[PDB]
RNA sequence: GCAGUGGUGGCCGAGUGGUUAAGGCGUCGGACAUCCGAUUCGCUCUGCGAGCGUGGGUUCGAAUCCCACCCACUGCGC
RNA sequence: GCAGUGGUGGCCGAGUGGUUAAGGCGUCGGACUUGAAAUCCGAUUCGCUCUGCGAGCGUGGGUUCGAAUCCCACCCACUGCGC
């Protein structure tokens, strides 16, 4: 049935080796710069912002809204050397602007790097699907310690149902809605009440939290495909 | 042989479960761990040597450096060779080499130990296998088609004299004992069996492989076992020596045929019906009705073999679809059997599973098998490396495919349960589906031209 | 092997046509000679023998009454049983003189035997060069039209032949069989079968190993070394595998007296032939046309050797065989081999080359051999079953012929049926092929 | 594969340490459906020699007693 | 059976004593792109204590610090012979 429990211990100890080996055989060539960002959430829209990258791989999802707008200040964290320095190599990056650092949002602490109830917005776009489901809630609170008391926290990753979970062999499946690639890395697809009674056990309070619907089309296979993704937004209660 | 991580307990293997299936098969525990102490031993012996010889390598990198840029003259690293004198480098080598020589002869001698402990190790048993070590006893019937109590005046032995078409005891003056001459209307109803059964096989998808007979020893090795290749083959020699072995089913070559290759998942279930002559050098006589042309030396065999995917529970769907072959071609024949489910003592080492078709002779007033169906699942599979894709993945590990072989028409065995079922006063009445290949007055009946031998 | 009594002057026997025969043999003239010789010493030995035997025989007898080298019995009977003892003795001492001289003598006369071959008969054209002197007797059907492809490449496009595999499986030559030349190699079976039952042939399966002590009655020095496989089984037997059905059907009556109301004794051999000779002589001899394994139908017959009925029946069995390739199609030109190109028990060979379109060449199918009586008094196969007394026993005529080779018949059967979309089946052998085969063998793979 | 008994002539059958290998039954020939003769190999042929599964041994002498192998049959292994 | 030339990875095909066994072709998966893809990114012999190191160029050996490259044997092909 499913992967061996052997098997998927192995994957958990070897989460930040598989991340790292991506970087290796796949460089910054494999993701594409995400220009979506600024539009989809309406934090982001055009003083002295500061934020927090959780997850900030090889940049595309921090350079462009900070090539966009020019008074941001970011963190990036990251628990993969090579994605550090990718993330440091890239001619678009000045220290003045980004503090990027590496940390295990699971092991380690924020506190080492970032003063607390300092961010104003932290982003989770395809971050916390790679992280086990037994270990979430471990980077939601985290997170919770450096957020400022009326901050938010953005987040997009999989959602229920998306063709990519329906590409995967049954062979590839550590449980319920819990995959892996080919590479070691894993893929967690979140249901809306999954992730929100994982927010509420750590102190959050949901404001916006629903599905996006999209589609993948390839015309010369003449391939279109469904695809669902799943957005929100939490915000730290203020008193 | 078995996947040697299903020993390595570090890895996500179980040898308490080898274990388990060594005592199931009635065969001596114990050999596992033997295989696990040879097997640790070995992979630090091997741990070693690599390490050796990644240090000789830099050395002799080091040395080549060193002069192509024209140089004036074991806890080694790269920068601490780098300043050393060509000669000094070259003493060092030395020492690598004394380690690595005796490194290598101590890891050559645990590769043959493990290798020679697990070829001694069975399949895993399916679960339907009962477990048992007295084959006349719990041997599991499990269907029965046709009258299995009947009884008819001769056995085989004077059948096949009684119609003029078997030659004895010339033919141990020309062979030896048991060799035989089949003549006459005997050697038109051994074809009249190969071409219905060809004909049946290949209607159902088989591809009809005519096999050579002499399989090289380095080949054999990987289809047989042991005790075969020791006291059951044949040894052929020409001019020179002489590694070769006559063939004692066509199982044998037609496993080698995909041989060392990766195969497309899509054409997976390879199907084949193997046609040759089978030499087996054992012959023993329990009783009179075991003679005659029942266990001889040389025969001819139809087999089944079918390489499948090893994935969702296939192979043993085809292995259920094999045995549904064979039962329908001796249905068709109308010849009364039962089907039995062997004993874990007696499955040969690939085995997982072994049905049995028996079929009954009214004239003899026994069971005797005809058919023999197996599942071997990856076990041959893994020793000729007969790959289930064409890709190789990023991490995982290589899969093979299953291999099932049944037989599906011995044709001596065949012959003598035909003379028992269709005999009458007159002579030994033709099989309905043996017709079209009979040639003409041969058609109705085979009659009675000798009086019985024991009359 | 020969009559002893063709080298004999004392009976009705010389050897001068001995030599002459082993001059149109282009064989050593000189082993007649030798024989000659080592068969008056022979003689000269034996009754040595027998006179000392006789003379021991004597002495037991005289103690033997008693107690219940010029001697004759009654100057033996006057003496003590001592005496006879002594005398014993002697006798005994020139008796193991005398037989290991008759030993050696024995041994050196078969060795020179063995390598003389059967006479001739007045029709064989007397040469040494085989492609020149080879009397082409008669032609069938069209020996000049020439097709697209060979059989090396038929084999392949038809996808009927593994040769890789079969090389790594067997070796040099080895080959899988499979596919749709199966079911052809299984319709010549079935119709070479029924073409020779239909005549009065028996059909019969042999064993395809034979003992060494019989093999060597029906096959030569040569072929051993050179052509015969051998079989160890365990303990280290000495058994050979066939090379021919003829080997094991000859020996199948060995040490038999024959009525003669049955002789024509006619046998349908089935079985596989292994040789070892595989040798290549361009492109167009590979593929199955020279193998180490192959199924062979063949005829044998033990004729009478009284009225000319062996040439009859030689005449009849060539007769079937080109019966069966007219009605196959195969085009063919019958040869009459030169005496220099016969093997030793052969006393006239016709072969039937079948022409090859698509290689251009003469093949040979059938090889057609009248060997008399040469291996019959070998084997001990007599003509009556009754001895005379005083009168030397005659042995039976023996005749073998090939029917049908599989392989190259298939090859042939490949290149004269070839067509654009694939191989035309014979018109005889589509009741023997499975239903979809019965009128043409497609092409599936382009040509190497 | 081992542990019990076996192996006679074209066939079957006697055969005991001293045969003409008896008797039959075939078959061939001759005489007229009976009778007679012949009916393994060799030789310098009207007699001698050899051959009793095949080889050897013991004995003056072996078809006969001993052994090995081969092939059967009867039980085991497989 | 001789007396010549040859044998590279799933396949083709480079390879020059210091490869990363090039380039293709095939196969296999991953894709998070709002500037989505009539495509992109990769993987693809074996082994080990796996971000690396070791072994592997028909198979075995030799020479060399070092060989897929040079030598030998065997095996298997192709070209000429014997048969
Ligand atoms: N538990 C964890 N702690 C810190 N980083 C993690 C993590 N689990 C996964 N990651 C990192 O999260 C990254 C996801 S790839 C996505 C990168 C980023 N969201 C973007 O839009 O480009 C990986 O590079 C991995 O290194
Ligand atoms: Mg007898
Ligand atoms: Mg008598
Ligand atoms: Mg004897
Ligand atoms: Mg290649
Ligand atoms: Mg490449
Ligand atoms: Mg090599």
């Amino acid at each position: 049935t499913l992967v061996s429990d052997f098997k998927q211990q192995k994957l958990e100890q070897e989460a930040q080796k598989n991340w790292d080996l991506f970087y290796k055989r796949n460089s910054t060539n494999f993701f594409k710069d995400r220009h979506w960002t600024t539009r989809e959430f309406e934090e982001l829209r055009s003083q002295k912002l500061t934020m927090l990258e959780a997850g900030c791989g090889v940049g595309n999802c921090l350079f462009p809204l900070l090539e966009e707008d020019p008074n941001i200040f970011a963190y990036a964290c990251d628990f993969s050397p090579r994605a550090i320095e990718y993330v440091k190599q890239n001619p678009l990056y000045d220290t003045e602007r980004c503090k990027v650092f590496q940390c295990d949002l699971t092991k380690d602490d924020l506190l080492d790097h970032v003063p607390p109830e300092s961010v104003d917005v932290v982003m989770l776009i395809f971050v916390l699907s790679a992280v086990h489901p037994d270990k979430m809630h471990l980077v939601l609170q985290n997170i919770y310690k450096v957020l400022k008391p009326g901050k938010s926290v953005l987040f997009r990753d999989y959602g229920l149902y998306d063709h990519a979970m329906l590409r995967f062999k049954a062979s590839s499946k550590l449980g319920e809605n819990f995959y892996v690639r080919q590479d070691g890395t894993r893929s967690y697809f979140f249901t809306d009440d999954f992730l929100a009674q994982l927010f509420m056990d750590t102190g959050y309070e949901e404001v916006v939290n629903e599905y996006v619907f999209r589609e993948t089309v390839n015309k010369k296979e003449g391939l279109c495909v469904p695809r669902v993704f799943l957005q929100s937004k939490f915000l730290k209660p203020p008193k | 042989v078995l996947d040697l991580d299903l020993f390595r307990v570090d890895k996500g293997g179980d040898p308490a479960l080898i274990r388990e299936t060594q005592e199931k098969r009635f065969k001596d525990p114990g050999l596992v761990d033997q295989l696990v102490k040879a097997d640790s031993e070995w992979r630090r012996c091997r741990f070693r040597a690599d390490n050796l010889n990644k240090l000789k390598n830099l050395c002799s990198k080091t040395i080549g450096e060193k002069m192509k840029k024209k140089e004036p003259v074991d806890d080694l690293t790269a920068d601490a060779l780098a300043n050393l004198k060509v000669s000094q480098i070259k003493k060092v080598r030395l020492l690598i080499d004394e380690a690595i020589l005796k490194c290598d002869a101590e890891r050559i001698k645990l590769e043959a130990e493990r290798f020679e402990n697990l070829r001694e190790i069975g399949n895993l048993l399916h679960p339907s296998v009962p477990i048992s070590n007295d084959e006349d006893v719990d041997n599991k019937v499990e269907r029965i088609w046709g009258d299995c109590t009947v009884r008819k005046k001769y056995s085989h032995v004077d059948l096949v004299v009684m119609v003029d078409g078997f030659e004895g005891e010339k033919g141990a003056v020309v062979a030896g004992s048991r060799g035989y001459f089949l003549k006459g209307v005997l050697v038109f109803l051994e074809q009249a069996l190969i071409q219905y059964a060809l004909r049946t096989l290949g209607s159902r998808g088989y591809i009809p492989i005519y096999t050579p007979f002499f399989m090289r020893k380095e080949v054999m090795q990987e289809v047989a076992q042991l005790s075969q290749f020791d006291e059951e083959l044949y040894k052929v020699i020409g001019k020179g020596s002489d590694e070769k072995y006559l063939i004692a089913t066509s199982e044998q070559p037609i496993a080698a045929l995909h041989r060392d290759e990766w195969l497309r998942p899509e054409d997976l279930p390879i199907k084949y019906a193997g046609l040759s002559t089978c030499f087996r050098q054992e012959v023993g006589s329990h009783g009179r009705d075991t003679r005659g042309i029942f266990r001889v030396h040389q025969f001819e065999k139809i087999e089944q073999f079918v390489y499948s995917s090893p994935h969702d529970n296939k192979s043993w769907e085809m292995f259920e679809e094999m045995i549904t072959t064979a039962e329908e071609f001796y249905q068709s024949l109308g010849i009364p059997y039962h089907i039995v489910n062997i004993v874990s003592g007696s499955l040969n080492h690939a085995a997982s599973k072994k049905l049995d078709l028996e079929a009954w002779f009214p004239g003899s007033g026994a069971f005797r098998e005809l058919v023999s169906c197996s599942n071997c699942t990856d076990y041959q599979a893994r020793r000729l490396r007969i790959r289930y894709g064409q890709t190789k993945k990023m991490m995982d590990k290589v899969e093979f495919v299953h291999m099932l072989n049944a037989t599906m028409c011995a044709t001596t065995r065949t012959i003598c349960a035909i003379l028992e079922n269709y005999q009458t006063e007159k002579g030994i009445t033709v099989p309905e589906k043996l017709k079209e290949f009979m040639p003409p007055g041969l058609q109705e009946l085979i009659p009675f031209v000798k009086p019985a031998p024991i009359e």
